[PDB]
This record gives C-alpha cells, structure tokens and sequence, in this order.
C-alpha cells in the first residue's frame, strides 16, 4: 500500500520492491504517483498525457475552482464538457455554481475577478478566490449589497431589519439624501433614520409616517414650530431647521437650545 | 475658548503632494461641521468644502470636487485638506472654519495655511542701489529672490519715517522682487549714510548695501 | 445659482462717518444664510452678522444687519480706525456657500497728487545681462495714477509691473513703484528713458526722465 | 491599505549568501501569488519567479532556475528570495509584485531591495576642489564644485551649507570606475562677481565609511 | 519564445500633448495576459494597464489601452507633469513573465545650447598619483551631446566616463560631466587640455581648453 519515504509518498504492491506509478486508487480518494519523480505522488497542479489536474497538499487528486499560475481553473468532475477525465481542467466559459458557490468563467477558459455585466446584472467576484459576493459588502470606499444569486441591488434594501438605500450604481448613500425630489438621512453605516440630524442645511426633522400629512418614512418633512420627539424639545424655524442657543417665543415661554445638538436644555414659563 | 488652529505655512514644488491640518479645541468636535475656504493673493474668499466629523459626511464646491480630498481627526480634533499633485496655482491661503448649526455661516475661523507652490528653488535676493538725483527719494532693488519673504529695514533701525517698503511682486522668472524707497531731506545727502539692510532667512543671505548719489 | 453681488467695490468714507455696505442676490434668498465677514489686512475673516440681522459674539453695537429679498445691508453707524476693513457676505444655497467679491472700506482723505521719482538701472546690475528701471510715485491720494513708461518717446507695454502699499498709517496716502524691465542689450539700443504720470492732484501729465550719462 | 515592504540595501562580497525579505500588508497574504523581478542598473525588468503562498507551488524562469530560490512567511507573512553564493553580476534592484487572480499583471510593488555584490571593501572619499576658472565671464555667470573620488559603498550626500545654495546645483548620479570604486562630481553655477565675496563649502557624506568632508571651493591662486 | 518589442524608445512630447506608445509581440499573444507598467526615476513600477484596455485601481482616464494579436498601444490623451517616466510592456505565456524594454517619455522644449565648463586636476589630487580632468556641459536640451577629449591636439580613448541628471524639474533640461582619468606621470607628460562639445544649440563645436599655469 501507500507509504512515505522522506516526506514524500509512495505506493508499493505485494511482489516486492514493485513501486507502483500512474494513476491509483486508494479507496476513495485518486492519487498520481509521478514515474519522472521516482513514482512520488503529485501535489498541486501537475500535467498528465498533455491535460491539468490538480492535488491537494496530501496527493489526493481534486474537483473545483483552483488558484493556478495561469488563474483560476476548473478541474471538472468526469464529462463535465467534451467527455473530460475527473479532475481534467476544461476549456469552460460563463457562470458556474458549485454548491452556493457563484464563478464567472471568461473568455481565456479562467475565473474572472471584480465588476462584471452578466445579462443585464452586475456581479463582483472576489479578487481573492473568484467567488461572487453576496449581501453587504465594501468594496473600494463604498458599500454595495448583493443578492442571494450575487446580483448588485439598487434601491431600499431592508438589512437586518434595518433600511438601506443603493443609488443607480449600487452605492451605499450615507447622510441626508435627496431621492427623487425627497430627503431622507442615513447613518454612517447606512441605516436610515428618524429623528432631527445635522444636515449641510442645519438640524431638519426625518420624521415617521404620519396618516395625515402624507409623508414617506424617514422623509424630511418642512417642519415648523416646536417638536416634541423621543423625550427631547425642538424649535423649528420657517427655514425648516432647529435653532440654537436662546429662543423666547410670544407663548411666554423661553427656550435655551443646545448649540451642539438643537436641544432644550432650559425652559422658563413667562407672559 | 473654542479655536481652530493650523499647521504652518508650507513651500512646496508642483507635483509634490500636501496634507494641511486644522486642529479643533474648546468645543464638541463631532457636533460641528467643519469648512475649507480659499483665498487667493490679492483675491476674495472662495468655499472648497465642508466635512461632518459625526458623520463622516462630505460636499465639495463642484469647482473643487476631484481636485482635493477633505478628512478629519484619527481621535485628534483634527480636519485635513489634502492635494494628490500639486500645482502653482494653488498658491494661496487656506482656512478652515467651523459652520454654526443655524444658519450656515461660518463662526470659527483658522489662523490660516499659507500655501506657496512653484517649480523654483531657493534663491537668495541680488540687491541693487536706487540712487538720488538732485527732499529727495533713494532705495534698494530687492530682485529675484525665492521663496518669500525678505525684509527690510534701513540704518540698522533708525530710519522709518517715510520708507515706502513695496509689496513683492512675482515675476515670469518663478522669482520675486520688490523695491524699498525712503524720502528724505537733500541736505542730508553727502551728510548722512543711507544703508538698507535685507534679511532672506530661507537662504539665509544678509546684504547691507550702501545707497549713495553717483557721480 | 446663487450669486452675491456687493456694491461699492469701495467706499471711501472718514472716521466717525456712517458707513452702509450692499450686498444683492441673484434670486430671492432665505434671511437664516445670510452671513457677513470682516477681513482686516493680513489677519483671517471673523463673522460679524449671521441670520441677516443677528450680531456674533463680541461684535460692536456699532455693527448692523439688515435686508431680506434680495437686497441686504451691513451698516457701521460711527467708523473707526480698526474699521477700514474688507467685508464679504455670504449665502447658501443648496450647499454650495457662496461670497460676495467684498467691499474695501478705505480712509476718504483730500486730495495729494504724488512725488514723481525716476531711478535708472546701477552700474552692478548692469555688468549682469539686465536692466531695471524703478518709477516712485510717493504719497499720494486718491489710489487712481496712470503710469506710462516711454523708451526713445515710444510707449512701452508688457515689460513692467506696478506694486502699490496699503494706504498710510499716518498720511492715508498710497505709494506705487512701475519697474520697467529689459535686457542689457535692448537698454543700450535707446538713449531717453522717461515715465509719465496722470494723477488728479497734478496740473497735468508729469514726466521724469534721464538720457544715459 | 495594500503593499509589500521590502528589507533594507544589502552590500554583499562576492561568493557570499543572501536571503532577502518581502512583508505583505493589507490583504489575505495566502490568497495571491507573490513574484520576484530583476531590475540590473539601467536596464528594464527581468522576471525571476512567482510563489503560491496557500500551496507552495513556486515556477522559475528558465534563466533563474537552480541560481536562486524563493520561499514565504515561516508563520506569517513574509516571501523570501535567496542565494547560495551571489556573483557581482547580480548587482541589481529586487522588486517582489502580488500578482492578481486574472490575468497575471503585477497589481501591488515592493519598493525594491538595492543588492551591492563586489570584491570591494568600505573606503571612504577623497574630496577634491573643482575651482572657478579665472578666465569665467566677469559680470555673468561661473562654475564651480566637487570630485568625490574613489568611495565604497553607494551612496554620498552632497549639499553647499547649511544647505543655503540649492538654486543651479547638479550633483551628478555615480559612476563606478574600473577599480571597483565610485565617483561623482557636485557642481553649482554661481555670479562671477560672487567669487571673492562669497564662500563656496560642499558637505559630503558617506554614513557607510562614517566619513564627512566639507571641502572649501575657492579660486586657485 | 514570446518577445516585446517597444516603439520608440524615447518620445518627447510637451505637456498637454497626446502620447501613443507601441509595444509589438514576436507571436500572436492573448489580450487577458497584457500589461502596461509605469516607472518614475529611482521608484518602483506600478500598474496602469491590465488585460491590454482595463484600467488598474487609481489610474486617471487619461490613460487608455488597446490592441489586439501582436500590436498593443498605450495612450495618454493629455501629458501632466507626473506622467513622464518609463513605461514597459509585459504579458505571460507557456509558464513565464516576458517585459518590453521601456518607452522613456521625455519633455519636448526648445533647444537650449549647453555652457561649457573645464576643471583642471586639484594640487591635492596631484600629490597622489593620479590626474582627474573634468569637463561640464550645464543646463543643456536635447540630451544628444558629443565630448571628445584631446591632450595636446591627440584625441583621446577608453579613458573618460560621462554621466547625465535627469531632466530638471524648472527648465526641463540636462546637465553632463564627462572625467578624464590619467596617472600623474601621463598628466606631467603633455600641456594642452581639451574638451570638445558638440551640440545642435551651438553654431560649431566649442572647445574649453587649459595649459598648466
């Protein structure tokens, strides 16, 4: 049977001294005990009768997506295309699943990597392994989500039961956000949000929907008056936006709001 | 007291890159939107862009969109401005201020960042006599210098009741000259000795020259 | 989008005088963004008025905003010295802050036409292969002079450069120097080297010349 | 962010045994393929080998075969390349590049290990005047400097104190003599009326042989 | 196996001006394994140009790859300062990396003629025995310059060593220093030091000469 001289291994039948070489079973898993190499079984990538397997680390010959020096190859199962040999790298072109794993196979017959248009859908595949992305994902400095199936998503996504919205590049959208003629604030993860944030305009109100109104969730809404929201107080002036520091208004009533933060800190009751 | 405060002013060759820092002090530094404003020699003020270090957020001027990148504080109360290639006309001073949350304007300003960039190097002035003729007027020609500045002064100190030192005015050489002038009594001349002592620290040249009538 | 035209360019006025600044919007603007900054010479901006008519921290009574529209105005009831100054005012503007170009507040004075001085190029600067030729034209008032440089009674262009100082501390004045440069070859070609100056304050075109000798 | 740091220059005898490192940052070092480039003075780039971190699998350009051998990151996450006796001729810059997982192109560079192999042993500068001619165009402009003769290993740093005169300076790149030594010339063209009121001193540098000379370049009498 | 050839090899151009580089494979060669690579002076390569027309993270649009089979081409549609530099060719077949030679693309200006310099060799130096004559071409363009060395009228071989800046950052020129080495025994020998340049900027060649004393 099989045998290791010298940290390389080896395979000898009964006669004695009948070092064995070529192709060999050893239960389960198919070895190559390479006649150039003193009948030393294969590790890694290695031609046979002009075709390319692929061994791992302990000799046992392999299926699947594989690093190489050309790329990523695919060492097919047996007639995966033109009647191929297990393990025989095919000359394979275009998507390929291997359980939820998704590959795009290009034009050279290897994995491609990053951005690319698969019918009218954009995938990225990992520059590491050639693996489609799925869900949330950095990629560069920003943030893209990915379907189960690896499509890129455009508009809201619902995230951990949270709202994230993807412009028409797939883009993340951080911050107070104008869609299609409405405003909307995101946090720095994406997350958006009700409540009143710092907006380049200043302190407006995300409000949530409301029966009358009209308002989308989390839609700026022209807010003015005082607002009462989340236990703290708001002054909101015909700028749509929160003042600052001290506020008395006809009511009597004078206001001293955070300058950091557009809160009452102070409320002294007047005529 | 609540104060921005700058790095130094910096000489730089085009091409090169640069990162300006504007360090925050006195207030909550995540509570505040922070601005980039330029002003160009003998110019106005124009907006850059703003940063919201709570945030994260940034806008750029669509003027300055791509050509800069502004960022803020690794826990530091710090806001940066940063050029990737710089370009001599980007010669200019840079402030930074923070904007009051109603309603936009900006409250805090920065003592400034000179930014001076120009393929020339270090030269030191040549300086040349501007002699009288005939109260009567005489000075010094402090020409093709780099970078600026230089200073002038006349009888070590003494003299400084109607000198006239000149702006610099930058030439198509890369270098900079400028005149200082002095009127004074004719009388005086062959009497007193008239001297203008020029100091150019970045090449570290001390020229004395002695202004007096041709014959 | 949003444009910020201010008028005068400058206001020439005395201490103690009432000083009015205007500041016009392209398109009606909201009174919350209208801001106006003070820039003393060689120190930073400060704000002075924000929301249009809301005075900064520790600004001077004397300071006033006002206007709404299109048409805002910053007013200095009495000026004084450290109030000779550049003021810009500010919009926004769907972010985007846009300035006004300023308005320079300037020391009105009677007045003073200038010293002519002509200075030709030193016998050191001549063994290099350059001539300067320096026109003075010492303390004078208001800042308009026209300064024409004449070689061999042909009027000169693209060869010189003017610098002029702030307005004096003492006198309110203005002093400008016209270098006139050329190279050592084309200064020997010409014998007569003469500048021209037309200020308010003189009788008619000065002129200061030399021949060279 | 992404990058390969390289070990510091190597001066070598020939003969001699190198081992040269190359420290990948920033990214899943098992995940990309890490080569090896040539870079002979003046010349372009010359491809020696490519390792596969996550497999060990190492390719040779037959012109490196056997000459060189390259490994990686005895626990984390360094790529090696080494020699068993190093020649002069393989005086050169080292650069080691990830390669990308499509299509082969070098996306990420090391900035380069300078390796020095020669005979040579660490001699300091003799640094000789190059005074104004007398002859120089009075009232333009002369040439003056420095000959840093004869030194080993590269480099020198030449300056005119403290600093001060950088405008019209040329200090020239090295030429390696025939005698297994370096030389360069520091030049400065300065006003002819200067020569007399003004003092010319280069500093020269050479941190290898702790040497600091600084010359004074005055007309020869 | 597979070879890359590179036209031209040096392509002087202005700022603002477009460049095309042309990289030609001895053997038809797959677009998926052609790069183009940029070199600085004194720095490492970084990528533009993967799989012939992909542009590599960070590089400006400026840059642009085509071709197919044997005949590739790098474009730079606008020249900036920074792009000038060398720039090689690579791709990979039957298991090795192959590289092109460089491109160096060098800034076009006017001819400017070079200010001859000649040094004798130092009292010092002479002390020892060996004589080093140095011969200096300042702030010169095209680089194509010719230095012949002649001791009393005999023009002199394998015994001189030229080396070149780059080109300079202001003026965009090249300034060369050609040594001539001889033992002080050769030196003592002769009286007429030469140096001869030859440069498309000067009317004729210009000889730079000294006898000792």
């Amino acid at each position: 049977g099989l045998i290791y001289i010298n940290d390389s291994l080896y395979y000898f039948k009964p006669p004695v001294n009948n070092l064995i070489t070529g192709f060999v079973t050893v239960g389960d898993d198919k070895y190559y005990f390479n006649p150039i190499n003193g009948g030393a079984a294969s590790i890694g990538e290695t031609i046979i009768d002009d075709k390319n397997y692929y061994f791992n680390q302990s000799g046992v010959l392999q299926t699947g997506v594989f690093s190489t020096e050309d790329g990523f190859k695919y060492f097919a199962p047996a007639n995966t295309l033109d009647e191929n040999l297990e393990g025989e790298a095919i000359d394979f072109t275009g998507k390929l699943i291997i359980d939820e794993n998704i590959y795009y196979f290009d034009d050279n017959y290897r994995g491609a990597v990053e951005w690319k248009e698969l019918d009218g859908e954009m995938h990225y595949f990992s520059p590491e392994t050639g693996k489609a992305f799925k869900g949330l994902n950095q990629i560069g400095d920003y943030k893209y989500y990915f379907n189960s199936d690896g499509v890129m998503q455009k508009g809201f996504v619902s995230i951990n039961d949270n709202k994230h919205y993807f412009d028409d590049s797939g883009v993340m959208k951080v911050g107070y956000t104008e869609i299609d003629g409405k405003h909307f604030y995101f946090a720095e993860n994406g997350e958006m949000q009700i409540g009143v944030f710092n907006t380049e305009d200043g302190f407006k109100y995300f409000a949530h929907h409301n029966e009358d109104l009209g308002n989308e969730e989390g839609e700026e809404i022209s807010y003015s008056g005082i607002l009462n929201f989340n236990n703290k107080i708001y002054y909101f002036d015909d700028s749509f936006t929160a003042v600052v520091g001290w506020k008395d208004l006809e009511d009597g009533s004078k206001y001293y709001f955070d300058e950091d933060t557009a809160e009452a800190y102070i409320l002294e009751h007047h005529h | 007291e609540v104060q921005l405060v700058q790095s130094g002013a910096e000489v730089k060759k085009s091409g090169e890159s640069l990162k300006i820092s504007c360090k925050g002090s006195g207030y909550s530094f995540t509570s505040y939107w922070i601005g980039w404003v330029r002003q160009m020699p003998g110019k106005g003020l124009e907006w850059m862009g703003i940063f919201y270090p709570g945030d994260s957020s940034t806008r750029y001027s669509p003027s300055f969109q791509g050509q800069v990148t502004i960022s803020a504080d690794k826990s530091v109360n710090t806001a940066y401005l940063q050029w990737s290639s710089l370009k001599a006309s980007d010669t200019a001073m840079y402030y930074c201020a923070r904007r009051r949350n109603w309603g936009n304007a900006f409250d805090i300003w920065g003592q400034g960042t000179m930014v001076t960039v120009s393929s020339a190097s270090t030269k030191g002035p040549s300086v040349f006599p501007l002699a009288p003729s005939s109260t009567a007027a005489l000075g010094c020609l402090v020409k093709d210098y780099f970078p600026e500045p230089v200073t002038v002064s006349w009888n070590s100190g003494a003299l400084t009741s109607g000198v006239h030192t000149f702006p610099a005015v930058l030439q198509s050489s890369g270098l900079y000259s400028l005149s200082s002038v002095v009127t004074v009594p004719s009388s005086s001349l062959g009497t007193q000795t008239y001297i203008c002592n020029v100091n150019h620290k970045p090449s570290n040249t001390k020229v004395d020259k002695r202004v007096e009538p041709k014959s | 989008e949003i444009v910020l035209t201010q008028s005068p360019g400058t206001l020439s006025l005395s201490p103690g005088e009432r000083a009015t600044l205007s500041c016009r919007a392209s398109q009606s603007v909201s009174s919350s963004y209208l801001a106006w900054y003070q820039q003393k010479p060689g120190q930073a901006p400060r704000l002075l008025i924000y929301g249009a008519s809301s005075r900064a921290t520790g600004i001077p009574d004397r300071f006033s905003g006002s206007g709404s529209g299109t048409d805002f105005t910053l007013t200095i009831s009495r000026l004084e010295p450290e109030d000779f100054a550049v003021y810009y005012c500010q919009q926004y503007g769907s972010s985007t802050w846009t300035f006004g170009q300023g308005t320079k507040v300037e020391i009105k004075r009677t007045v003073a036409a200038p010293s002519v001085f002509i200075f030709p190029p030193s016998d050191e600067q001549l063994k290099s292969g350059t001539a300067s030729v320096v026109c003075l034209l010492n303390n004078f008032y208001p800042r308009e002079a026209k300064v024409q440089w004449k070689v061999d009674n042909a009027l000169q262009s693209g060869n010189s450069q003017e610098s002029v100082t702030e307005q004096d501390s003492k006198d309110s004045t203005y002093s400008l120097s016209s270098t006139l440069t050329l190279s050592k070859a084309d200064y020997e070609k010409h014998k007569v080297y003469a500048c021209e100056v037309t200020h308010q304050g003189l009788s008619s075109p000065v002129t200061k010349s030399f021949n060279r000798g």
